[PDB]
RNA sequence: AGUAGUAACAAGAGGG
RNA sequence: ACCUCUGCUUCUGC
């Protein structure tokens, strides 16, 4: 359920998932960078 | 990780169309576009598959197949192609690719399979460890009932299963609402543990968990045990003319066992009351009966069920009883007084006639419980006052409601907001009025009232709320404390007629108090008894009795002619007596024996079909009566069937064309104008006659005289010429 | 059970001819309005739509 | 033997047999009588106190809860945007899309009843615009009448 | 109110990070070596917001709040309600500490004057950082005031509908038994 | 011709 | 004369 666009929903999921991944040990910083960065590119390309 | 998915997304968003779609499609609207298709549901899949399986590449597979398996196999077969399936990026492949993968593909480990697919694997386990008895051949009515079809469920609603599955498979997507129940939480823990690291598709996990957790049912013709482990193998255990005795591997629910114990005990009690020596007969049946090959005696020794029939059996066996019954999960023990069962009609708040039993009389009740207790008082549909205690206010709540329901008051009757299921089968009234007021007290509490209780610095109060109040409460409701010696099992004695008394000689239980409800056992009962038909059930009492008469007809006929009273008293007719309403047994007997004597007296008017039909009704000390009967009532599963004295009925009819007697729709084989055994003290001569005056009812033949012939609406639209006989026949 | 022993009982094995071709949208409009008597007008009008559309239908 | 009228909106010839003359033979007849129907329904209400009210309250609850996507369930559906049959979901998608392009989008709520609102409001449009693929793609403007006739259309086929 | 509240929220977090070791820090670059101190929850669509809440609670085994908070702090591991009010920081706090009674949420009210109020008059945010918010609020109330709109703003902080539009109404009128002139007459009958 | 049976198939569509 | 595509997709409801 949601009024959010499919894209905004996916971006917010990726961000939070990458954070918990990091502060659980599952993911390194040089991934967590790559994701949050990719997210911001998508963010801008959306613009 | 989440590495490659975001890269993909990045990729997609570079494309303008996809970006438009992704930016202008809400999450809600995704539901629509997800099903957007040019492909239609195949209308004839059987034909289409036969056609396509002739083709080189009928299967559609993910494009990644192309990197996962060789294009050709050792034998020269092409296994995949680059042709896109219409509407996707899947590609067209050969069935040879499926076999290839199955011989030479990536091997996975399957540790989770048994756990994810437990519902299915459990079926096999129960079969692998099942035991077969022999096959018996007989005709038995299979009555269509809603039954459970999936053993090992957790009795969750679809809401609660959803909530649990969300926590197990998709915990971060749960949203606001999290799990109330401790049942939910303990299931979640277990499943989380069993299915950790699981790499099977979460679609299959969720699908399986949902199938497994929710109780599912179905309407099926079923003659025997209705438990789900039996339903599961109905195809194997039950045929049109046969039973394959069988016991599934694994343990029964305590709930199924308890339920069956009650049914067995009631059947035994009801059969025993009609014997010359009830206690002797009950003891015999107790000592031969088994449930799933467990002796009933052992079950009765070790089972805590407190129920009237169960307690009669326990008394007979020298087992100590708790003279209590359960209602809504709480044990009730009446302290003082008593009341009366009464059948009367009740307009509920739904605006509905619903005419089940009332309790009418003074009754003090001590009520134990899980975490709660109370001192309910009850008159006639009255809550004289209920003082409730417990660990939590919560535990005082459940029981609080239960007790208002139990009261039978008009304030809960006219407060509900049907009496049957959809198949129009009657349901449990004083348990469903509980279920309703369970999840919605609202109306009840604000339609119950309140009370201004004195300062008496001890007896608190509960309001039309759940709130606690100082010197107010609900109408007759209190909150105090009190309530070990409730559970103490006492030594009792029992007389020849099943009356149970304490060591001081006080009447605790009488057979007439035993519920008349004819239930269906969840587990197989074998009486192993000469006092019970081999085939269980009321319908089978009917078919078996008539089948037995017919097959023994030569003997029984000569006994009818030479030695009637021995025939009437034969033991094979006692089960059938339990189908006849208690109050009618004697008059029905009297009527029957008189008709049989008239048949003897008026020579050449023998009729074997009439004798067979009426014979079971002879088996009770007869009483004198004036009453003429056009039918006898039998009670079959709570519903009167009427067997017509004259000719065929739905219950019992002779079919000329087949030359068979049909009883509730089952063949039980086969063996002048004057009818000697239809009216007592009259003969039917033949067709009515206008030249003998107008048409009387039966109940107006009253004042005719020897030799005097009338016209009678005798039954089923017929009018016949009768004659009041000149002599009489005595019994 | 509800009958007396003196009554005849017959069963019609029954089929309706031209069911689809003889039921009428206007009649179903009446049924819906009657069934929903006393209910909120928005709901009544909502349910009445289908019958009204059927009264005004055309076939390809 | 009923009454003919011309529909103001579609121009359709419309036959009304209701409260018409009573059947005169055993041939199939459509001369149903409103007052007789209402008597039967009232008789049924009497025989089932509270049934209509409850069934109505359950329907109201459903109206509130039901999502647009409920309409994705179904088989072949006449698609007025194509004047052709399509799977239900595709037909739904097409209607939603053409609606929003013509300014009807209460259904963005995601609730079915808002789509129903859109449907009725769509009939006020002077000129519903759709696109054909010429025999390529091309904008077509339907007259109010064209659109209404399509909205009220049943597609027909033979039963195999 | 919605734009205002959400601006404060955004200011509260933007340009605020955590190290490789893990000490609160401020920065103007806002960049792939550090990590945001705060999760911003406000502005997210409700379902997504709850997704974020749940994800965090599952990582910490923090209990889940009854209400949707505005932020979460990865340093103090608290959820945060922001408030903005024309009336009294004094009273609007205890208005919300009510709403959130039993919860475990740092509250942080801000008035348009400047003066603020947090939990246990204890601040998890720095002075420079709160300065900006307090300032921004006043400068907004200034832009509100000289626009004519502060006096307006400082005084705020259904049955289902379904009817027939004209065409469908006309169709309804023509779907009746023959004696009736219109749908409303028929419905009354 | 044949299949069929109240209307169809007995190749269709597109390019050149 | 060749080339290409197609074998439920202008036609299957509740
Ligand atoms: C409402 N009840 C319940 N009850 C006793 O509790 C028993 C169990 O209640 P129930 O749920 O109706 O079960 P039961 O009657 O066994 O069901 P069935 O006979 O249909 O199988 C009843 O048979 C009855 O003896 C009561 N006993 C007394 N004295 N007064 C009451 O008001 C009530
Ligand atoms: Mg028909």
């Amino acid at each position: 359920i949601g009024m959010a666009s499919m894209l905004d929903a996916m971006l917010s999921r990726a961000r939070i998932d990458a954070r918990i991944d990091l502060e659980s040990g599952r993911i390194s910083s040089q991934d967590f960078s790559e994701i949050t960065n990719t997210c911001k590119a998508i963010e801008a390309l959306k613009r | 990780s989440g590495m490659e998915r975001i890269k993909e997304l990045m990729e997609m968003v570079k494309n303008s169309r996809m970006r438009e779609i992704l930016t202008t499609t809400s999450v809600d609207h995704m539901a629509v576009i997800k099903k957007y298709t040019s492909g239609r549901q195949e209308k004839n899949p059987a034909l289409r598959m036969k056609w396509m399986m002739a083709m080189k590449y009928p299967i559609s597979a993910s494009s990644r197949i192309r990197e996962m398996i060789p294009e050709k196999d050792e034998d020269g077969n092409t296994l995949w192609t680059n042709t896109k399936d219409a509407g996707s990026n899947r590609v067209l492949v050969s069935p040879n690719a499926v076999t290839w993968w199955n011989r030479a593909g990536p091997v996975s480990d399957v540790v989770h399979y048994p756990r994810v697919y437990k519902m299915y694997f459990d079926r096999l386990e129960r079969l692998t460890h099942g035991t077969f008895g022999p096959v018996k051949f007989y005709n038995q009515v299979k009555v269509r009932k809603r039954v459970d079809i999936n053993p090992g469920h957790k009795d969750l609603t679809s809401r609660e299963a959803q909530e649990v599955i969300m926590e197990v498979v998709f915990p971060n997507e749960v949203g606001a609402r999290t799990l109330s129940s401790d049942a939910q939480l303990t299931i979640t823990k277990e499943k989380k543990e069993e299915l950790k690291n699981c790499k099977i598709s979460p679609i299959m996990v969720a699908y399986m968990l949902e199938r497994e957790l929710v109780r599912r049912t179905r309407f099926l013709p079923i003659a025997g045990a209705t438990s789900s482990t039996y339903v599961e193998v109905l195809h194997l255990t039950q045929g049109t003319c046969w039973e394959q005795q069988y016991t599934p591997g694994g343990e029964a629910e305590n709930d199924d066992l308890d339920q069956t114990l009650i049914i067995a005990s009631r059947n035994i009690v009801r059969r025993s009351i009609v014997a010359i020596d009830p206690l002797a007969s009950l003891l015999s049946m107790c000592h031969t009966t088994s449930i799933s090959s467990e002796p009933l005696v052992e079950i009765l020794r070790s089972n805590p069920t407190d129920e009237q029939a169960v307690n009669i059996c326990k008394a007979a066996l020298g087992i100590r009883i708790n003279n209590s019954f359960s209602f809504g999960g709480y044990n009730f023990k009446r302290v003082k007084g008593s009341s009366q069962r009464t059948e009367k009609a009740v307009l509920t708040g739904n605006l509905q006639t619903l005419t089940m039993t009332i309790f009418e009389g003074y009754e003090e009740f001590n009520v134990s419980g899980k975490r709660a207790s109370a001192v309910l008082k009850k008159g006639a549909q009255r809550l004289i006052q209920a003082i409730i205690g417990g660990r939590t206010l919560e535990d005082i709540l459940n029981l609080m409601i239960t007790l208002m329901v139990f009261s039978q008051e008009e304030k809960m009757l006219k407060a509900v907001r049907n009496f049957v299921n959809r198949a129009n089968q009657r349901l449990n009234p004083m348990y469903q009025l509980l279920r309703h007021f369970q999840k919605d007290s609202s109306t009840l509490l604000k339609n119950w009232g309140t009370e201004e209780i004195d300062p008496i610095m001890g007896i608190a109060g509960i309001m039309p709320d759940g709130t606690i109040n100082k010197t107010q409460t609900l109408m007759g409701v209190r909150l105090s404390q009190g309530g070990y010696s409730f559970n103490e099992r006492i030594r009792v004695n029992i007389d020849k007629y099943l009356r149970v008394r304490n060591e001081k000689g006080e009447l605790l239980i009488s057979p007439e108090e035993v519920s008349e409800a004819q239930g269906q056992e969840k587990l197989p009962i074998n009486y192993n008894s000469s006092l019970m038909w081999e085939v269980n059930g009321p319908e089978s009492i009917l078919t078996n009795t008539y089948h037995w008469i017919i097959k023994n007809w030569e003997l029984l006929k000569t006994q009818w002619m030479t030695d009637p009273t021995v025939l009437y008293n034969r033991i094979e007719f006692e089960p059938f007596q339990t189908l006849i309403p208690k109050g009618n047994r004697a008059i029905y007997s009297g009527f029957t024996r008189t008709l049989f004597q008239q048949m003897r007296d008026v020579e050449g008017t023998f009729d074997s079909i009439q004798i067979i039909k009426l014979l079971p009704f002879s088996a009770h000390p007869p009483s004198l009566g004036r009453t003429q009967f056009s039918s006898f009532t039998l009670n079959i599963r709570g519903a009167p069937l009427r067997l017509l004295i004259r000719g065929n009925s739905q219950v019992f009819n002779y079919n000329q064309m087949e030359n068979v007697i049909i009883v509730l729709g089952k063949s039980v084989g086969s063996p002048s104008s004057i009818e000697s055994a239809v009216l007592r003290g009259f003969l039917i001569l033949g067709k009515a006659n206008s030249k003998y005056g107008p048409v009387l009812t039966i109940g107006e033949l009253d004042k005719l005289g020897r030799g005097e012939k009338a016209n009678v609406l005798i039954g089923q639209g017929d009018t016949v010429l009768v004659m009041k006989r000149k002599r009489d026949s005595s019994i | 059970a509800k009958s007396t022993d003196e009554e005849l009982s017959y069963t019609i094995t029954g089929d309706n001819t031209k069911w689809n071709e003889n039921q009428n949208p206007r009649i179903f409009l009446a049924m819906v309005l009657r069934i929903t008597a006393g209910q909120p007008e928005w709901f009544r009008d909502l349910l009445a739509v289908a019958p009204i559309m059927f009264s005004n239908k055309v076939a390809r | 033997r009923g009454i003919w009228k011309t529909n103001s909106e579609t121009g359709a010839q419309q036959l009304n047999p209701i409260d018409g003359p009573l059947p005169e033979d055993n041939e199939p007849s459509g001369y149903a009588q409103t007052d007789c129907v209402l008597e039967l329904i009232e008789g049924l209400d009497r025989s089932h106190p509270g049934l209509f009210e409850t069934a109505c309250q359950e329907t109201i609850d459903a109206i509130q809860q039901t999502r647009v996507d409920k309409l994705t369930q179904g088989r072949q559906t006449y698609d007025w945007t194509l004047n052709r049959n399509q799977p239900a979901a595709t037909a739904l998608a097409n209607t939603i899309e053409v609606f929003r392009k013509n300014g009807y989008k209460l259904n963005e709520s995601g609730r079915l009843i808002d789509f129903l609102k859109d449907v009725l409001l769509s009939f006020e449009n002077d000129s519903m615009e759709v696109t054909t693929h010429f025999q390529g793609k091309k904008r077509v403007k339907l007259t109010k009448k064209n659109y209404l006739i399509r909205a009220l259309t049943l597609n027909t086929m033979t039963k195999d | 109110a919605i734009s205002t509240h959400m601006e404060v929220c955004f200011m509260y977090s933007d340009f605020h990070f955590i190290d490789l070791e893990g000490n609160t820090i401020v920065k103007e670059n806002d960049d792939a070596m550090l990590k945001h101190r705060f999760e911003i929850i406000e502005g997210q669509e409700r379902n997504i917001a709850w997704t974020i809440v749940n994800s965090i609670c599952n990582m910490t085994e923090n209990s889940k709040p009854r209400f949707l908070p505005d932020l979460y702090d990865y340093k103090t591991n608290k959820f945060i309600e922001i408030g903005v009010t024309r009336r009294k920081v004094e009273d609007y706090y205890y208005e919300k500490a009510s709403k959130l009674k039993g919860e475990n949420v740092y509250i942080h009210i801000f008035s348009f004057d400047g003066e603020e109020m947090a939990t246990d008059d204890e601040y998890i945010l720095d002075e420079e950082s709160r300065a900006r918010i307090k300032t921004r609020l006043f400068v907004l109330r200034q832009e509100l005031a000289t626009a004519g709109l502060w006096d307006s703003f400082r005084q705020s902080e259904l049955e289902e509908e379904f009817s027939y539009p004209p065409t469908f109404q006309r169709l309804a009128n023509q779907s009746l038994p023959p004696s009736f002139k219109d749908y409303h007459q028929f419905k009354a009958y």
